[PDB]
């Protein structure tokens, strides 16, 4: 599961984007970690079979 | 106010040919901010080699923005003539915040002469002109394009060795083809080559005094001049305003050779300016001396995010527009430029709103205009369920000193439909308004009137006129200072605080009106009612000319039994998708006939959260409600041969459009269809099959090598 | 407000200097447990692939080890320890038949 | 489990867990096709 | 205030607005990271086993 | 205020003889709220299985 | 030091030669200043304490 933050917060309303966009480095550390742990995961599928 | 030299002594204007169709040409020069294209310097503070990912002031990637050309004149083998102009001085455009200006960018090549389309010449850099302001109107011939009150104009000159910034009332002149005279077409500015260019004597206020013909300047409060070295280079410009003033920038001064954009100037215009034209230009050449000019273009300016890469000097000579799409997003959200190859997870695509359905008559105020106005402790309550309420109606007839709401606004408790509405109404001064307060422990929220604060509330204090007759005052303005009882003398005494919705108990022995400030009223309690005395004071507030009243109003903010809603086909069935608004509550949903659970007495239905699936209401069927619609998009990004491919995510090969119009976010600006084994992709082909196995393998058995 | 002192010197209060200090403390000091909560997640996660590591020296480096991955892929012959940044570093020596 | 869907269990919601609803959060493939894990295996 | 935008229109004025919907996305995005540094953990143990 | 018919125009009442020994009985009713004895359902919405 | 509406403890060195010149600081990509700027006019690239 990854989370598309930046419309998860928020429900896609633009003065909530844009108070988003005070925090764009938060939600790039997210999605950012989110695929990393999917590439780590997707690595122990891989190296598994 | 300055003196910006003498008013023009011509009797008439030079007359304006407008031709819109002789400039109505396609010579794309699009923003491409990969070679950094249209850029501001930050203006906080300025980096070295760094890279980084940076939100404000650009134009979009891919804008072709707004293209303007200035031409020749009509004009004999002798002799200047008309001017020749495009359709700009009436087109006038919002400034919002700011734009950007590509100059000069086809100089040196060759091009058309525009007024003779025939013939080519050697293009030429020519500058461009601006006005500016805050409120725009009609000529006295209805012509558009005027500006009034002071105005900014941005005026080159001195064949484009200098440039001019004013800032002046523009007063229309009166001759023919001035903007206030007879036969008027459109103002416009012209310099004559042959006597304005001549080497070594150019001509400083060849443009100004062509302006001054159509307009007399008027307490100009600045006029400043910028000195502009002579080339055929390519420049940018740009022009933003704050509280500071108008911001102009250049990549003349810092960038000359590379197109960063620098600040070199702020005006003092504190006046907001909300809209802008181009000046049209006219070159008063004769036929045998015309030359092409450099067409230049205006692109808009928005907050976005970038990410700048920094070289070692300091310049910016690579940006990416991170909103452009996936892929710039992946390269982006990331702060670099490049992006390692994998599948990444850009948002949705949330459907549009279509068939707004809203479910519901007048509100009765009546027993509020016909009487007195109880005291504050005595206040009247109005209950109001399932009727349509106008609100501004009510407030229409008295005049309203004070708004204040608590969890919602005064604009948002007109607006948005609650299925109860109680309203309190009262006699209160307004020189207690200190005491009537959400966030107050004064007497009246401790004895009188109470709100509640789990609930939106709003209290308004008006007055009602001498127009309102039905409306009739008491002897004074009267409150309870004072509700407690001591007790059986025990160890204690106690002050009584009402909850909300709730009179005092001490409403059982203060008169309706207190009779004089400080009388004192009490009352032996029998044992049952737990022995000692009930204790309180009363105080006054001399009575106004016109009467005035306090008027607390409570939203519900509770799901069920919500009806009520504002007065103002499409607003019912059948809106099979995305919109509704219930009067008990907002929210998105694609209502389909469904079976059959629920109460059907109450109407709604919930499954055990906040949300509603989602029945109810229309009259009388099932039309269960779901969440709303997003295509999970991603991004398939592939850096060794920079090739992006947008992936949705399980649907559809069938639903999807391409450059989807039901969608809200690409995201976000702009996108850019094969499926179906794990969702739809707009990348070809289908399989080819099969190699290897490795990355940047894609989901669930899609391996898309590349290219 | 955080210049790295709420109100530094250069900008006001005095009384209210306290307030936004003691909103960057308690966040400051809040978010620095946080970083030794996961220092001590990787200290213990970092001492079970230690104990593995332990594992795979008196196994697989001083003996065979008979055992596929671990060793990795394919029936093992030798390997080589060398020090990596933080951790070890194996040169395991396998088979491959093909 | 009341997941997944490719191409038929997204729409097959739609007819009507919501990792393809409120997006928000989003559920991704696992890698490999069932029949081919089960080649593994 | 959390009916999923805070005070979007109706339930508070847009300069509160913001006040409100920071307190949300404050939360709300904070909670999510924690729901990030749960699947790094359940993630972590997952490839150990 | 609201007319809600007339005055009883009899001069006395008639009497009453009170007595609660009679009206002392065990007749046990307890909640079984396992039978969803006494709820009320709630206000604010309302629901499915 | 202490600059014109900045504060700060540094170590000034003549150091090469990276910056914009023409307003006068340079960041990296934080809050702090590394550094110079301002002398005239010459480059006093600054450190931490």
């Amino acid at each position: 599961v990854t989370v598309d933050c930046k419309q998860y917060v928020c429900n896609g309303f633009q003065k909530c984007e844009q108070l988003l966009r005070e925090y764009g480095q938060f939600c790039s550390k997210i999605n950012q970690a989110l695929h990393g742990a999917n590439l780590r995961q997707d690595d122990s599928v891989r190296n598994l079979f | 106010y300055v003196d910006v030299g003498p008013d023009s002594v011509k009797s008439a204007c030079i007359e304006v040919d407008i031709q819109q169709t002789f400039f109505d040409k396609t010579w794309p020069r699009p923003i491409d901010v990969s070679k950094a294209d249209g850029i501001i310097y930050p203006q906080g503070r300025t980096y070295s080699n760094i890279t980084i990912t940076y939100q404000g002031l650009f134009p979009y990637q891919g804008d072709h923005g707004d293209m303007y050309v200035y031409s020749a004149g009509h004009a004999t083998g002798t002799t200047p003539q008309k001017l020749f102009v495009a359709n700009y001085s009436q087109d006038v455009k919002q400034f919002a915040n700011g734009f950007v200006v590509r100059i000069g960018a086809a100089a040196n090549s060759t091009g058309t002469v525009i007024i003779s389309p025939s013939t080519s010449a050697t293009i030429r850099k020519i500058y461009p002109a601006f006005m500016l302001g805050s409120s725009v109107g009609n000529f006295s011939d209805g012509k558009m394009g005027r500006f009034f009150n002071h105005t900014l104009v941005l005026l080159p000159d001195g064949c484009g060795t200098l440039l001019r910034a004013f800032y002046c009332i523009l007063e229309p002149r009166s001759g023919n083809h001035c903007p206030a005279g007879n036969s008027y077409t459109s103002f416009a500015t012209y310099h004559t080559p042959a006597t304005d260019c001549s080497d070594g004597n150019y001509n400083r206020n060849a443009s100004l005094n062509s302006f001054k013909e159509y307009f007399n300047l008027r307490n100009c409060t600045f006029m400043y001049t910028y000195n502009i070295t002579e080339d055929e280079i390519l420049e940018w410009f740009g022009i933003t305003q704050t509280a500071q003033g108008v911001h102009l920038f250049s990549s003349r001064y810092v960038d000359l050779y590379g197109g960063n954009m620098f600040q070199f100037a702020t005006l003092p215009v504190y006046d907001t300016i909300k809209y802008y034209s181009i000046i049209p230009h006219s070159i008063r050449s004769i036929q045998s001396d015309r030359k092409a000019w450099a067409a230049f273009y205006v692109y808009k300016l928005q907050p976005l995010t970038f990410l700048l890469d920094f070289s070692v000097d300091g310049y910016i000579r690579r940006a990416i527009d991170c909103g452009f799409n996936d892929l710039s997003q992946l390269h982006c959200s990331y702060e670099s430029f490049d992006v390692e190859s994998g599948v990444y997870s850009v948002s949705s695509f949330e459907a549009k709103p279509s068939g707004s359905v809203v479910e519901q008559v007048e509100c009765d105020f009546s027993p509020l205009l016909s009487g007195t106005p109880p005291q504050v402790y005595n206040f009247k309550r109005l209950v109001f369920t399932n009727c349509n309420y106008n609100l501004t109606k009510l407030l229409s007839l008295f005049s309203v000193n004070d708004f204040t709401c608590s969890q919602i606004s005064p604009a948002a408790i007109a607006s948005n439909c609650y299925s109860s509405l109680i309203l309190d109404y009262f006699s209160y001064p307004l020189s207690m308004k200190s005491d009537l307060s959400v966030s107050s422990a004064g007497p009246i929220s401790q004895f009188n009137y109470k709100q509640s604060f789990s609930n939106p509330t709003c209290l308004i204090l008006a007055t009602v006129p001498h127009n309102l007759t039905t409306i009739t005052k008491p002897l004074k303005y009267s409150y309870i200072n004072k509700c407690s009882r001591l007790l059986s003398d025990d160890r204690t005494e106690v002050p009584q605080l009402v909850n909300a919705n709730q009179y005092s108990p001490c409403v059982s022995i203060v008169p309706s009106t207190v009779w004089e400030d400080g009388d004192y009223y009490r009352k032996q309690l029998s044992p049952l009612e737990g022995g000692g005395w009930l204790v309180a004071s009363g105080s006054t507030v001399a009575m106004t000319e016109q009467l005035q009243m306090g008027f607390g109003i409570t939203v519900q903010y509770g799901t069920d039994t919500n009806s009520v809603c504002p007065k103002l086909k499409i607003a019912s069935q059948l809106g099979n998708c995305v919109e509704y608004s219930l009067y008990g509550v907002s929210g998105r949903g694609v209502f389909q006939n469904c079976t059959a659970v629920g109460v059907r007495q109450q109407r709604f239905v919930y499954d055990a959260y906040q949300n509603l699936v989602g029945y109810y209401s229309d009259d009388g069927n099932y039309y269960c409600l779901r969440a709303c619609v997003s295509v999970p998009v991603s991004v398939i990004y592939d850096k060794e041969t920079k090739t992006h491919a947008t992936l949705f995510g399980s649907v559809a090969c069938e639903h999807i459009s391409s450059t989807m119009s039901q969608y809200s976010r690409s995201t976000r600006s702009m996108l850019k269809p094969v499926g179906c084994v794990l969702g739809l992709v707009n990348s070809s082909l289908f399989v080819e099959d099969c190699k290897l196995p490795l990355g940047q393998s894609l989901c669930a058995l899609p391996d898309t090598p590349s290219t | 407000i955080s210049a790295s002192i709420g109100d530094i010197i250069q900008r006001l209060d005095v009384l209210e200097q306290d307030a936004q200090i003691d909103r960057l403390i308690n966040g400051r000091l809040t978010t620095l447990n946080a970083f030794v909560a996961q220092q001590l997640v990787r200290s213990e996660s970092a001492a079970l692939s230690a104990q593995l590591a332990k594992d795979k020296v008196n196994e697989c480096v001083k003996a065979q080890s008979k055992r596929s991955g671990f060793c990795g892929q394919g029936t093992h012959i030798v390997s080589f320890v060398v020090n990596a940044p933080n951790g070890l570093y194996f040169m395991h020596v396998g088979y491959y038949p093909s | 489990i009341a997941d997944p869907g490719y191409m038929q269990g997204y729409d097959d919601c739609m007819q009507q867990i919501c990792a393809q609803y409120v997006a928000g959060y989003k559920v991704l493939p696992p890698l490999m096709d069932v029949n081919m894990e089960a080649a593994y295996t």
